[PDB]
């Protein structure tokens, strides 16, 4: 529901932001990305959502199905 | 920079007006004292190559997986103990 | 009439600003007296330095707080997953430095806050990494059996 | 009758040898 | 025949507090954008990176991390200030390339002696069918 | 590096140009039509494509397209 | 200068010919509706006056008016709730038995077998039961009458025609010009001093004539018919003498400054009274009595049409300091002339007053009987926190709006506003760490304690039995509270709530309020509101600090303060807007609300709410939070699941209703995820082929069907959710509460 | 009255005043003819 | 079940040497520059 209901652009402010911070944090300049972060696409983070929905979905329905069969018969 | 005044960017000194600052690291070369340097240098001396840093690893999932052949039970941890009778269920099973 | 917020080194189009305490002279005597700022000695003996801070570091929280903590061998038990852990840290050291450090990149350089040209640092480099990840090494795993014998001399603990 | 040890071991060592072909096909679909 | 106005480095700066949204590492080691242009007052203006900054008489100069910072700049100076600017790309190695006045007038208002590139001679449905151009590596509409 | 074609529906109105945040978009002269200018996109490697000259376009279908592709740190907008 | 009355006279006429055109007051909305986005434009900019007229002075007049009107509505509702108490209700029998019977006002129509949610309240009365506490308000007024109840909506009734006329007088015969809105020190002068001092004064005169008496001999035990009418309690000081006896000297002691001979009705014990369980009326005509002294006197700082006072704006900008700059230099000029940014402050701090509202009254109940009816208490407490959380989320949107709109860089040069948005990057990450930091720390103690049990090791659990987390700060507070009577608070007999400590007070069988204990769960909950706080904090202040401009998009301000996004470039630009903020904001809101209600509702009946025996105290759950609110597990099974038994078996009964909308909020719910998941171009293909469907038959519309547009699908989507949510919690909370208690 | 009653005949008054005539009309119905389950002649 | 010490070996190597020597190797991989 989070990459579902928000979308990319609120997360790409928030993720330069924090690439504000690391890249003058004191310390932890030393080290730098390889590659850039930037937020996730619109169709990606639309799959991630998607993909995560359905994994909840199944593992949900399963974990209830088998709790409630097996702990009953 | 050439920032005299207001002028804070120069092709002929471009290199302090992009922001490429050291903003806190300093040269100095003293810092720690003698012998212990030699010792630690010593200590460190062949395992700077990458492959030997690497073979380190090796080693410490060595340890990991020698924790699971002799280790867990030394320190007992219940999935190695033994059992305690068992239960039935809910209707005649096992 | 007392100014204590400015734009860094005089630009205000950089992303810093001047602040008691980003650059307070206690503060920034501090940070440039810390190691990992240290450009003119060995990177070794820095990732030493490191190494034996973060290993005596990383015992307290396994010590008091780990699932074996309410037993006489914690101690033990816990210098052995700081061992642990210094060779996961010292892994991600050995594959960040050889993921950022593949080649060479000479551009622009680097200057100190008055107007002073420095080198670019041996940290930064495919050697001087291999140095600060050897340094860590021994280090960490010295720091953790440190932090176990520690146990045992301390007279409170 | 629950299987015996060296069942095991063999069985393990030819994983390792499927793995092995599995690890060619791979580099193989790679290339 | 146009010619592109030399990057002045020596041009003052407007009055401003310090921002947090500036230059970053992508200007030491990629490339920073500035823009140039010719105030007749001291005035307050908006700064692309937020805040407010002011502008001096005469020259004015500001760098900013991307080109799309400089054309708002740019575009608001000349909707709330009728004052025009330039624009130019500089690379961190030292070469500066000029921008977006490239022939003198602005894109919007025709020149007679440009590039009409990237201008197909169809309609958008006459493109090809995508199974006809299919393993190529080009999308229908650059055929 | 996303391409950014014109196409001879174009009235020459010059909304695409103005509507541009980046400068890729210049008119250039033409005979096709009443205003005899057309759209070009010779700075197509500063298009962030945020399809604002679609949006201006009045001709319908629209003649300035936009089409996503390879991704830059000037395409993805990046100031870091 | 000179504050003085000005105004226009006749500026609008008044007819119904634009009631015959709609649109009328934006241009935008001219040339009729040429699609459905005309008719959702038409609602959405209805009250956005800014793009209706470009004048300060006809923004202001509308704004008053919409206020008169907006007084006249709640006037209207005040009335209703008075004739329903008069006409359909209980409450004559209530106040004889306010132990036992049930409240209601408001009864059903017999038609499709409805008349079942009439539920046996007792006094031989058939109704809802309410939970809104009017019963308790009215007793605490002191009316126990039929004919006052009804006499009192008539007037509000009449007040409400008096609020319309005004609003029509001021916008159609005397409307106010600018400078007549603009005198903030008039304004303040009088809102402290006029309206809060003297109606805190008016009502501890009320109290002190009416409540005083009629709620003593309440509390003696009196039927109310033979109570003596509030009048002739106010007509002479001989009844008066007979219950307070201070009343036989008169005014004489008052303005000879003996007033500790008032001290038998201006008292200050603390605590409450014992036969009802709320707070001494003595105290609160004292407390109400020292406010409207207090604020009569801070309805003189400000200077008006005379030299004495000081003036809001050399009190501004004489606050700079070395770390600030100029300091205040703008802010009076931008809320003098922005009506957003005084709607965002004022929204602000009056969600925070309803928050603050809620907790102090839970906390010590100041109503008679309203401490032993546990249903209004939970929903009073519920009602007051989402009001104060949407008009929390209503402040940040208002300040993005004044932000985009009314932010004017000229005059907010190098001061407080320009400090903050120079620096934004740092507020906005180090709020982000901190977001992180508390998230960490709070649900991943929740999710430890999970795997710990679920692991089959309850020793390594954060708990009070193993791993303790005590709130050594708040237990402390507690315990300076439970002793701050006679110590630092040597005129209080009691301390001000039984929470802090001491002895449970008990009433009709009941618990009016117990101290509260604090263990490891509340440590873990307490946290978790902070982190659900701090992250509605930053969607919120995240939106206001990049309304103007980012490195992103850095023209954003151009784009305006509600607009969809910028594209699909730059990697995907959607929901780039503070308007989107707003509705990232207000489900955080629906979030850190709903648990907040959810930890109060679970505390109190594992604590605080039962019954007692004369050897212990009985409560709802059986003091299960301690040992089950420290697990998400517990959560789920000994209050989502144990207390959901009284809403889903509520069918055949009263609380059918309850039920009803308890699986109908789930529905609505569920349905705003059609419109928060999907997009406006599938929408709009679907409509296609269904135009070619109609066009098939003839039947096409001239206003074209075009699907919501993205902001409204997402508008749509956050109002569905959180109606949904809000409903399915309310039906839930009041059918476990009246059903059990 | 003529911009009264266009008021009056504008979509939402219309059609706020037809549901309520057409929800009036079939709850005298139901009230009248209760539990009507079936269409019986 | 025979050979019971199988696992206690096995477990450990799926779930810690393999996946960090797989996640070390990946991240190595995707940022080798020339390969
Ligand atoms: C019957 C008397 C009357 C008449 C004939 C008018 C006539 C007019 N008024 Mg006016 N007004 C009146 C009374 C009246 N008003 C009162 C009592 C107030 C105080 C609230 C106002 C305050 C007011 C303002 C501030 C403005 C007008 C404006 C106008 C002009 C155009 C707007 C309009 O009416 O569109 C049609 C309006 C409606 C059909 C009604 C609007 C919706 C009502 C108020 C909802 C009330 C709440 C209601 C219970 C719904 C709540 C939810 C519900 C579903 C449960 C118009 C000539 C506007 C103007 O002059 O344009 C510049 C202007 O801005 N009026
Ligand atoms: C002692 C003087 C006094 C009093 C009692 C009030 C009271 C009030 N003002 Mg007001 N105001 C005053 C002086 C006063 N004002 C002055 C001098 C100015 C000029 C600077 C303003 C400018 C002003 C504005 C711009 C607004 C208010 C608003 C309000 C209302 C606040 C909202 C609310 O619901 O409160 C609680 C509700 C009640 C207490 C209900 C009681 C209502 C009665 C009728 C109050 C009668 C007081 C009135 C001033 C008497 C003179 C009017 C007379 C001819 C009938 C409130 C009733 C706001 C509002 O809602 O508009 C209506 C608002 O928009 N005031
Ligand atoms: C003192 C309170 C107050 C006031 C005076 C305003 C005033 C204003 N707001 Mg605002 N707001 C507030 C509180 C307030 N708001 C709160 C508490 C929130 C958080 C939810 C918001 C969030 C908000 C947003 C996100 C926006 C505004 C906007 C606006 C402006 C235009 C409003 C408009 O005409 O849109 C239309 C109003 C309506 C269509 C009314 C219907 C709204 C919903 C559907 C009603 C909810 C349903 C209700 C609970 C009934 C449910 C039962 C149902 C089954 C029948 C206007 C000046 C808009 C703006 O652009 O600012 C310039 C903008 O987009 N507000
Ligand atoms: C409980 C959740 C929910 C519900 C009720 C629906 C319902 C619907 N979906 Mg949907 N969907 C959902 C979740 C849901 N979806 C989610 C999470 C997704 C993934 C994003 C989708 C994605 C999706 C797609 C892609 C499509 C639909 C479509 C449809 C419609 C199918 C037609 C139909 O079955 O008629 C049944 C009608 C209803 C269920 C509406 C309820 C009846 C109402 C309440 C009666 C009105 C009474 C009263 C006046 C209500 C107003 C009260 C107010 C005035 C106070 C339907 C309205 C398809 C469509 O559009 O069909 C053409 C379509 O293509 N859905
Ligand atoms: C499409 C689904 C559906 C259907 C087929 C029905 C069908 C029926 N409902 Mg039901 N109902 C529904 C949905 C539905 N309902 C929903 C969603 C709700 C929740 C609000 C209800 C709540 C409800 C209640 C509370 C009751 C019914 C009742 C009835 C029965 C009464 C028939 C009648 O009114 O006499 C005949 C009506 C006419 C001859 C009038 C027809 C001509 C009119 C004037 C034209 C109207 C123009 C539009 C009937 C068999 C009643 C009953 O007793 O059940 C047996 C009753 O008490 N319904
Ligand atoms: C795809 C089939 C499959 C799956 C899902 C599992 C899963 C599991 N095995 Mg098992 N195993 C398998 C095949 C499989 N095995 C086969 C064919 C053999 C015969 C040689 C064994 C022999 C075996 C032994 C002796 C043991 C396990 C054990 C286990 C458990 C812990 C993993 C472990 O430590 O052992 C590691 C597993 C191996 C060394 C061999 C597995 C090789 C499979 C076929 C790889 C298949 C990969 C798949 C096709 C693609 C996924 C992508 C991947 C390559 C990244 C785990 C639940 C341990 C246990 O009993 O736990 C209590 C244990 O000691 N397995
Ligand atoms: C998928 C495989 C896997 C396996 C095999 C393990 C195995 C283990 N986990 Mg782990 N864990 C995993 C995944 C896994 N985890 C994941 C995915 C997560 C994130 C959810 C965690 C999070 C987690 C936490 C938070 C903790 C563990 C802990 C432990 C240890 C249990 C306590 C013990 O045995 O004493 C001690 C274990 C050892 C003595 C063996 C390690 C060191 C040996 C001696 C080799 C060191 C070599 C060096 C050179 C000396 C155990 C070795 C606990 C622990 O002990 O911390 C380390 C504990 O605190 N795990
Ligand atoms: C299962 C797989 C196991 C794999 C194990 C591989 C280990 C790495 C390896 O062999 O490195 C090979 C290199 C040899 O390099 C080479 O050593 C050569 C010497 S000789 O060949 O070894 O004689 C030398 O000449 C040459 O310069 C140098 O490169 O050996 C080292 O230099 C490792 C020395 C490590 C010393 C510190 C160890 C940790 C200290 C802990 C401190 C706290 C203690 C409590
Ligand atoms: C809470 C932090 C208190 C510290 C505090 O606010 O001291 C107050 C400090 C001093 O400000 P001034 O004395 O300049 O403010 C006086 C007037 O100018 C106010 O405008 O203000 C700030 O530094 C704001 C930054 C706080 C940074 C928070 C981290
Ligand atoms: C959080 C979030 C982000 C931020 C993106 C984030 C936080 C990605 C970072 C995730 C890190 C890398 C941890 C992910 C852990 C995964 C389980 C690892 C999977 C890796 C695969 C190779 C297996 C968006 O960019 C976004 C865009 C559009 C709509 C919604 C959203 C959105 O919700
Ligand atoms: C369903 C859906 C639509 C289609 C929605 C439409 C066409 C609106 C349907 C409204 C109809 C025409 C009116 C129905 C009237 C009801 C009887 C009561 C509605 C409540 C009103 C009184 C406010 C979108 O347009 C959309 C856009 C962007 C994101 C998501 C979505 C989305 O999910
Ligand atoms: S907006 Fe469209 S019609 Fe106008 S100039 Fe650009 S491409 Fe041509
Ligand atoms: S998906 Fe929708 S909101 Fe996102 S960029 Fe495209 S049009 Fe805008």
């Amino acid at each position: 529901f989070m990459f579902l209901i928000s979308w990319r652009g609120y997360w790409q402010e928030l993720i330069e932001t924090l690439a504000w911070a690391h890249e003058r944090t004191p310390l932890a300049n030393l080290v730098r990305w390889r590659d850039k972060p930037v937020a996730l696409s619109i169709v990606q983070a639309r799959l991630v959502g998607l993909t995560h929905f359905s994994v909840g979905y199944v593992l949900t329905y399963a974990a209830f199905l088998i709790a409630s069969t097996s702990g009953k018969f | 920079k050439y920032g005299e005044e207001s002028r804070y960017f120069d092709l002929k000194d471009l290199e302090n007006t992009v922001g490429s600052w050291d903003m806190y690291g300093q040269e100095d070369k003293s810092r720690y004292n003698g012998l212990q340097s030699e010792f630690f240098e010593r200590a460190a001396n062949g395992l700077s190559r990458r492959e030997y840093i690497l073979g380190l690893v090796a080693i410490g999932g060595a340890g990991i997986l020698a924790w699971g052949g002799k280790g867990a039970a030394d320190v007992r941890l219940p999935t190695v103990g033994p059992q305690q009778p068992a239960q039935v269920g809910p209707r005649g099973r096992l | 009439k007392v100014q204590v917020v400015q734009p860094v080194n005089g630009d205000p189009f950089i992303g810093m600003l001047e602040t008691p305490v980003t650059s307070s002279p206690a503060i920034a005597w501090y940070l440039s007296n810390l190691p990992a700022y240290r450009t003119g000695v060995s990177p070794l003996l820095r990732g030493v330095e490191i190494g034996l801070a973060h290993g005596y570091l990383l015992v307290g929280p396994f010590i008091k707080l780990g699932p074996l903590r309410d037993v006489e061998n914690v101690a033990e038990i816990v210098g052995c997953i700081n061992g642990a852990a210094t060779v996961l840290i010292l892994t991600l050291c050995l594959a960040y430095g050889a993921v950022t450090f593949q080649g060479e990149g000479p551009q622009v350089g680097v200057k100190t806050l008055s107007g002073r040209s420095i080198p670019r640092d041996p940290l930064q480099s495919a050697d001087g990494w291999n140095k600060f990840t050897a340094g860590f090494a021994v280090g960490g795993l010295s720091g953790a059996a440190w932090g176990y014998l520690c146990t045992q001399i301390l007279p409170y603990y | 009758m629950p299987i015996a040890d060296y069942q095991v071991f063999t069985a393990l060592f030819l994983a390792l040898a499927t793995g092995i072909f599995a690890v060619r096909l791979g580099v193989a679909l790679y290339k | 025949a146009f010619t592109p106005p030399t990057l002045q480095s020596d041009t003052p700066s407007p009055i401003f507090g310090g921002s947090t949204g500036g230059l970053l590492s992508q200007a030491q080691v990629e490339e920073f954008h500035v823009i140039t242009w010719e105030s007749k007052k001291e005035q307050i203006f908006e700064m692309p990176t937020g805040g407010a900054a002011i502008m001096r008489q005469g020259p004015n100069l500001l760098k900013l991390a991307r080109k799309e910072q400089c054309l708002a700049l740019l575009t608001q100076l000349r909707t709330k200030f009728k004052i025009d600017g330039y624009i130019y790309r500089v690379f961190p190695n030292g070469e500066v390339q000029y921008l977006h006045p490239k022939d003198g007038v602005y894109p919007e208002k025709v020149n007679a002696g440009r590039s009409g590139d990237n201008t197909n001679m169809r309609r958008i449905g006459q493109n090809k069918e995508p199974v006809q151009i299919k393993f190529s590596g080009k999308i229908p509409a650059e055929f | 590096s996303h391409t950014v074609k014109i196409y001879d529906t174009c009235i020459g109105c010059t909304q695409c140009v103005r509507a541009c945040p980046t400068d890729v978009l210049e008119m250039v002269p033409w005979d096709g039509c009443k205003a005899n200018q057309i759209a070009s996109a010779p700075r197509t490697e500063d298009c962030v494509g945020c399809k604002r000259c679609e949006s201006a376009c009045p001709t319908d279908f629209l003649s300035v397209r936009v089409y996503l592709g390879s991704e830059t740190t000037r395409s993805m907008g990046l100031a870091y | 200068k000179k504050v003085k009355i000005v105004v226009d006279r006749n500026p609008v006429a008044t007819n119904f010919e634009k009631w015959a055109k709609p649109g009328h007051f934006s241009r935008t909305l001219s040339k009729g509706p040429t699609t459905t986005t005309w008719i959702w434009n038409l609602h959405a900019d209805a009250h956005d006056f800014d793009t209706q007229t470009s004048d300060l002075e006809e923004i202001s007049r509308k704004v008053f008016s919409a206020h008169f009107g907006q007084l006249g509505i709640i006037f209207i509702w005040l009335s209703g709730m008075y004739f329903h108490g008069a006409r359909f209700s209980n409450y004559e029998a209530w106040l004889t038995d306010p132990t036992h019977i049930k409240p209601s006002a408001q009864v059903v129509w017999p038609i499709v077998g409805q008349e079942i949610l009439n539920a046996d309240v007792g006094g031989g009365f058939q109704g809802l039961q309410i939970t809104s506490g009017f019963f308790q308000l009215w007793r605490a007024a002191g009316i126990t009458s039929e004919l006052q109840l009804y006499t009192t909506a008539i007037g509000a009734l009449v007040m409400a025609a008096a609020m319309f006329f005004a609003g029509w007088f001021h916008y159609h015969k005397a409307a106010p010009k600018l400078e007549w809105f603009q005198n903030v020190e008039s304004m303040l002068n009088h809102h402290l001093g006029g309206l809060l001092g003297l109606g805190s004064l008016a009502w501890a005169g009320h109290q002190i004539h009416v409540s005083l008496p009629i709620n003593k001999l309440l509390d003696a035990g009196v039927d109310p018919k033979e109570i003596p009418l509030p009048h002739e309690f106010t007509l002479n000081p001989e009844l008066m003498a007979q219950l307070y006896p201070s009343f036989s000297k008169g005014l004489a002691p008052f303005f000879t400054l003996d007033w500790a001979q008032y001290s038998d009705f201006l008292t200050f014990q603390g605590g409450l009274n014992p036969v009802t369980g709320g707070l001494w009326l003595t105290d609160t005509v004292h407390h109400h009595l020292a406010i409207a002294v207090l604020f009569l006197i801070a309805g003189h700082q400000y200077r008006t049409n005379w030299g004495i006072g000081s003036s809001l704006k050399e009190i501004l900008e004489a606050h700079k300091g070395p770390f600030t700059g100029e300091g205040h230099k703008g802010l009076y000029e931008i809320l003098t002339t922005s009506w957003h940014a005084q709607l965002a402050i004022n929204l602000a701090l009056f969600g925070s007053l309803s928050i603050i509202v809620a907790h102090h009254m839970y906390a010590m109940p100041p109503y008679p009987y309203l401490a032993t009816d546990y249903g209004t208490q939970l929903s009073l407490f519920t009602h007051h926190m989402w009001i104060g959380g949407f008009c929390i989320v209503g402040a940040g949107a208002h300040a993005a709006i004044f932000m985009v709109r009314d932010y004017d860089p000229t005059n907010n040069y190098n001061n407080l506003l320009d400090r903050v948005l120079r620096h934004r990057d740092a507020i906005i990450s180090h709020l982000n760490w901190v977001c992180i930091f508390l998230g960490f720390h709070s649900f991943g103690l929740y999710i430890h304690n999970d795997t710990m049990s679920a692991l089959g090791r309850p020793q390594d659990m954060f708990s009070d039995t193993a791993i303790q987390l005590q709130p050594v700060f708040a237990q402390w507070v507690q315990n300076t509270h439970f002793l701050a009577p006679g110590f630092t608070a040597p005129n209080a007999l009691a301390s001000t709530s039984p929470s802090w400590g001491g002895d449970v007070v008990a009433v009709g069988g009941k618990v009016a309020m117990m101290p509260i204990s604090l263990g490891t769960a509340d440590f873990l909950v307490h946290h978790i509101h902070a982190f659900t706080i701090h992250v509605t904090v930053l969607i919120l202040l995240k939106g206001v600090l990049y309304a103007r401009s980012s490195r992103l998009i850095p023209d954003k301000a151009n784009l305006g303060f509600r607009f969809p996004c910028d594209g699909p470039g730059r990697g995907g630009t959607c929901q780039v807007s503070a308007w989107d903020h707003v509705f990232l904001g207000l489900f955080w809101m629906y979030n850190s609300i709903s648990i907040v209600i959810f930890h109060f509702s679970w505390k109190m009946q594992s604590d605080v709410w039962g019954t007692v025996s004369a050897n212990g105290v009985s409560h709802i759950t059986g003091g299960n939070f301690a040992q089950s609110a420290n697990t998400i597990n517990g959560w789920l099974r000994d209050f989502l699941w144990a207390q959901s038994s009284q809403v889903i078996q509520s069918y055949g009964s009263a609380l059918s209703a309850y039920g009803l909308i308890f699986l109908g909020a789930h529905f609505v719910w569920a349905f705003s995820l059609m419109f928060l998941f999907s997009g406006r171009g599938y929408w709009q293909e679907l409509i296609e082929s269904i135009v070619w469907a109609h066009n098939k038959l003839k039947v096409a519309p001239a206003i074209q069907p075009r699907a919501l547009s993205i902001t409204q699908g997402r508008a749509v989507g956050v109002a569905h959710y959180l109606l949904g949510g809000i409903a399915t919690t309310w039906s839930f909370f009041l059918a476990r509460i009246l059903a059990v208690g | 009255m003529k911009d009264f009653t266009t008021y009056l005949s504008t979509a939402p008054v219309l059609t706020l005043l037809s549901v309520t005539v057409v929800a009036g009309l079939l709850i005298e119905i139901n009230r009248f003819f209760p539990d009507a389950l079936i269409a019986a002649f | 079940m025979s050979a019971q010490f199988l696992p206690s070996i096995l477990v450990p190597l799926v779930g810690l040497v393999f996946p960090a020597v797989a996640m070390a190797s990946m991240f190595l991989y995707i940022e080798k520059e020339e390969i």
